[PDB]
């Protein structure tokens, strides 16, 4: 075990920035 | 640590469904 993190953040990061912008684009989408 | 794979095959394929509906948010605003 040596790259743990390192592919879990790459999936972290792609996700949780996946939501980010999910969140923020339904909240719009409600509006219009 | 034991089964990276088995962790790891979640986080892509969790990506791809939220890649999907990014996409899909995208089609109701453009498109629709």
């Amino acid at each position: 075990c040596g790259g743990m993190r390192r592919k879990n953040d790459t999936h972290q990061q792609d996700i949780d920035d996946l939501k980010r912008q999910n969140a923020l684009l339904e909240q719009q989408v409600r509006a219009l | 640590c034991g089964g990276v794979q088995a962790e790891e095959q979640k986080l892509i394929s969790e990506e791809d469904l939220l890649r999907k509906r990014r996409e899909q948010l995208k089609h109701k605003l453009e498109q629709l």
